[PDB]
């Protein structure tokens, strides 16, 4: 049942964005440059890293797609609040990690 | 068809995710809705 969701729902739920769309990525993402420009602690574990899991995999499925204007400045948009998300991680990391 | 498609295709990503919108990707994005 856990192989129930780690085989069926694992994949189930990896391909739910299978096809999906242009615009809602750019709309959701920005609503990701809400929530994730809200620090770590405010938004929680699950919930910050799983939201680099949206973004992340929201880049997901557009290397398997065509080239428009909207593919590259989501590429941008995407890819550089990917990585203020990483340095708030280590950041996070570093400033437990010598709180002793 | 969700049983056919979506329980016997894409559940375990058998085939793989990009073939649903290649074949099944002419104009139809009421019945991907």
């Amino acid at each position: 049942r856990n192989n129930v969701l780690t085989t069926l729902q694992r994949n189930i739920e990896s391909t739910l964005n299978s096809v999906a769309s242009v615009k809602d990525l750019a709309n959701e993402a920005s609503k990701y440059e809400i929530i994730l420009q809200k620090g770590i602690n405010q938004v929680g574990l699950k919930q910050y890293t799983q939201v680099v899991h949206k973004l992340d995999d929201m880049l997901e499925d557009i290397q398997s797609r065509e080239e428009n204007s909207e593919f590259h400045g989501i590429l941008t948009h995407l890819e550089q609040l990917i990585k203020r998300s990483e340095a708030q991680l280590r950041v996070y990391f570093i400033s437990i990690l010598n709180s002793i | 068809n969700s049983t056919s498609l979506r329980k016997m295709l894409a559940n375990p990503h058998f085939n793989a995710k990009d073939f649903v919108h290649d074949k099944l990707g002419n104009a139809s994005a009421i019945t991907i809705d």
